[PDB]
């Protein structure tokens, strides 16, 4: 089962806090680090801090500026870290990753990716993408889903509720106006559809909902 | 507190060849290396650790050497699932730290894009908006032009650009081209067209449908 489990998203006005929460699964012992790595868009992994859960101690980044304060639940058996006075610059993934004692993380969490800023918490408008009845095909067919308007980020594109992995392409965002818009695409042998249905899955964490929309031929 | 290079940044090479990851620390941590893989938009995953052993669930295809300042991650006959960023990670000396990392890029045969056009559903005409998306799918390489044409007339406001990396499937590489107008603009027209122009072909290929 998954080891480390991490919210989605959080979305933070800029000054503002936020804590961020790892639940551990699996083996636990008394020699368990969580460790803390800051990740922005498009770069590499940086360390941020470690904590044992068993004293309470807390070990920090002293390269970088203190944002964080780290402290723990030994009854809920949760990691936190604390992030505060968070600017432009602190938006991004964070993961959180269990080392037992030996240098090296075994297992990471989802990661939290955080938002820094002013604009309102939007859900996304999912619409479904069927082809005409004048294209033609052959021996494979392309659907797919569009999901527009939505923020913040990030948003989970599946297909047939993640039994349909292969042939499918998720593309990155693109923002216009403090709302995101991107589109998802689906491959499938061109008998099987529609006579066997395709049904897209988005989940967007930050609004916590999930929608299904199955691809029907434009009738 | 250690400096991890790793260079180069980007490794091109051809399936089926064997490649070289190196990775150079400021200073000697003996064999106190870890190595992790992350594909786009997941976590990392150790594929290696303490330098040269290997993690139960990682292909053999995974090895490691080196010791001291000096450490090689390597490849045995590149496949396409391997396309990710690769990182090393000392825990020689407080504080830990990671490699600024390196990408793999994979140099597959050239491969024609699969055009995909889509008019706006009825339940985004009915909250006023009208979208027509067009796919560009699973070509190589990644140099790529598109062009939307309504009535025969070509158009560019509008639209917005989406790229993805290069996919760890097959090795190829996707584009997304969405044309957005309200609804009132896109019932004035009749014929929207998305041409994809690529090496692969001296002729564009092109994907249109009639809103009527």
């Amino acid at each position: 089962q998954v080891q480390l489990q991490q919210p989605g998203a959080e979305l933070v006005k800029p000054g503002a806090s936020v804590k961020l929460s790892c639940k551990a699964s699996g083996y636990t012992f008394t020699s368990d680090w969580i460790h803390w790595v800051k990740q922005r868009p498009g770069h590499g992994l940086e360390w941020i801090g470690e904590i044992i859960p068993s004293y309470g101690r807390a070990n920090y980044n002293e390269k970088i500026q203190k944002k964080a304060t780290l402290t723990a639940d030994k009854s809920s058996s949760t990691a936190f870290m604390q992030l505060s006075s968070l600017t432009s610059e602190d938006s991004a993934v964070y993961y959180c990753a269990r080392e037992r004692g030996d240098g090296y993380f075994a297992v990471w969490g989802a990661g939290t990716t955080v938002t820094v800023s002013s604009a309102k918490t939007t859900p996304p408008s999912v619409y479904p993408l069927a082809p005409g009845s004048a294209a033609q095909t052959n021996s494979m067919v392309t659907l797919g889903c569009l999901v527009k308007g939505y923020f913040p980020e990030p948003v989970t594109v599946t297909w047939n509720s993640g039994s349909l992995s292969s042939g499918v392409h998720t593309f990155p965002a693109v923002l216009q106006s403090d709302l995101y818009t991107l589109s998802s695409s689906v491959t499938v042998p061109s008998s099987s559809w529609p006579s066997e249905t395709v049904t897209c899955n988005v989940a967007h964490p930050a609004s916590s909902t999930k929608v299904d929309k199955k691809i029907v031929p434009r009738d | 507190d250690i400096l991890l290079t790793q260079s180069p940044a980007i490794l091109s090479v051809s399936p089926g060849e064997r490649v070289s990851f190196s990775c150079r620390a400021s200073q000697s941590i003996g064999t106190d290396i870890h190595w992790y893989q992350q594909r786009t938009n997941g976590s990392p995953r150790l594929l290696i650790k303490y330098a040269s052993e290997s993690i139960s669930g990682i292909p053999s295809r995974f090895s490691g050497s080196g010791s001291g300042t000096d450490f090689t991650l390597s490849i045995n006959s590149v496949e396409s699932e391997d396309i990710a960023n690769y990182y090393c990670q000392q825990s020689n000396r407080w504080p830990f730290t990671f490699g600024s990392g390196t990408k793999l890029e994979i140099k597959r045969a050239d491969a024609a894009p699969t055009v995909s056009i889509f008019p706006p559903s009825s339940e985004q005409l009915t909250s006023g908006g009208a979208s027509v998306v067009c796919f560009l799918n699973n070509f190589y390489p990644k140099d790529i032009n598109v062009k939307w044409k309504i009535d025969g007339s070509e158009r560019q406001n509008g639209v917005l650009n989406s790229w993805t990396d290069q996919d760890s499937k097959d090795s190829t590489y996707s584009m997304s081209s969405t044309l957005t107008l309200t609804k009132d603009e896109y019932e004035r027209h009749n014929s929207y067209t998305c041409e994809a122009t690529h090496k692969t072909s001296t002729s564009p290929i092109v994907k249109s449908f009639n809103r009527n």
